[PDB]
């Protein structure tokens, strides 16, 4: 309701403000805390922001990032002599692999969620950082068997994925189509997650831009997947019949 | 790209996105680069610490009433809150205690430990 009649220019004013006008006289100075707090920018703009207004556009990183600095005057002097600086950390940056699974149905338009047990905790897609020397592979199917109880090895497919880098996190969710809604979802490995239930993808907010956008439940990590997912989709029901 | 006072503009736009949220917001009193929100359990068992966390701005409204606005850096819900009587905020170690709306006890727990003082000197002063 507070970004619901927000231009885009007053957007980025709000998040200039929030996370990177108000630091410190040395945290500024600093590259690595100044692309900390617009990576945060960035993941509380696709989060948070696009859900309250469709009208917003899904951005990347890299350019989120450009918007932002021509957009607040206060960064041109730090852009122009911290250019390469800045634009080598945010691309060399060391990120957090996280590997997860969208588990769609045969229709594809349900997708299994999960849950956790804090009060303010929202709803994502099964997901969870890499160990060491594991695969991009195994651990999607680690992760989604601990918090579903769920095996996917037989049927997840290393091209099939949405690959992005969000909140610091190069995260890659393989789409995992064609789950029985019938199956039986018992997360007794991990106990850090409360409830796994089906949801239909028109009742998340960016999914059905004609849907009345209704946000009672809360979701982490999941809007800015739906844009490439909505895609994927709509290429595969092309696919299936041509 | 001149700017005779960058903190002048700085403030600018701080005031511009507060006007953006909250419309009775007149003016700023002073801010606060970090600032985390602990809450006080309303069963009186421990201290709780809110998921509220990020720049303090001391307010003043339209009708001079003294309150503060913290945008959160971890979702889009704020924490507004008026300040109707100095007798309700005290300053125990680093944290900044208030007791709004009848009884409610927040924490307001600063990166800054010279922020804390200042602000707490402020606001004994309506």
């Amino acid at each position: 309701m507070s970004f619901t009649n927000a231009t885009f220019s007053q957007v980025l004013d709000d998040l200039s403000a929030r996370f990177i006008l108000n630091l410190p006289a040395e945290e500024q100075s600093s590259v690595e805390r100044l692309c900390f707090q617009i990576e945060q920018a960035h993941w509380f703009y696709e989060d948070f922001i696009r859900a309250q207004n469709d009208q917003l556009p899904s951005l990347g990183l890299r350019v989120f990032s450009a918007k932002l600095f021509a957009h607040c005057p206060l960064l041109w002097k730090w852009s122009k002599v911290h250019e390469e600086a800045f634009d080598d950390f945010l691309r060399y940056k060391t990120r957090i692999p996280v590997r997860g699974a969208i588990m769609l149905d045969m229709s594809m338009q349900q997708c299994v969620l999960v849950k956790g047990w804090k009060a303010s905790s929202g709803w994502g897609f099964p997901k969870g950082k890499i160990d060491k020397d594991e695969s991009d592979v195994d651990c999607a199917i680690r992760e989604v068997y601990e918090e579903t109880g769920f095996d996917c090895s037989s049927r997840i497919n290393p091209n099939e994925f949405i690959d992005m880098t969000i909140r610091g996190q190069n995260v890659r969710l393989y789409i995992i189509p064609g789950i029985s809604l019938d199956t039986r979802f018992e997360s007794r490995t991990r106990k850090e997650i409360s409830k796994i239930e089906w949801h239909n993808l028109m009742d998340l907010p960016t999914f059905k831009k004609n849907k009345p956008q209704t946000m009672k439940n809360k979701f982490y990590m999941v809007i800015p997947f739906l844009a490439p997912l909505k895609k994927w989709i709509k290429k595969r029901n092309i696919a299936n019949n041509t | 790209p001149h700017m005779e006072d960058e903190n002048i503009l700085r403030n600018a736009v701080n005031l511009q996105v507060l006007k953006f949220h909250y419309p009775e917001i007149e003016s700023i009193i002073d801010i606060a680069s970090h600032v985390a929100v602990y809450q006080f359990d309303v069963g009186s068992q421990k201290w709780l610490k809110t998921s509220i966390e990020g720049t303090f701005f001391l307010v003043k409204d339209q009708r001079a009433r003294v309150g503060y606005v913290i945008l959160n850096r971890n979702s889009p819900e704020n924490l507004y809150l008026f300040i109707n009587h100095p007798s309700n905020v005290h300053l125990v170690d680093r944290y900044l205690i208030h007791r709004t709306e009848n009884q409610h006890v927040v924490g307001l727990w600063m990166f800054d430990p010279n922020d804390m003082s200042r602000i707490f000197n402020i606001v004994k002063e309506s």
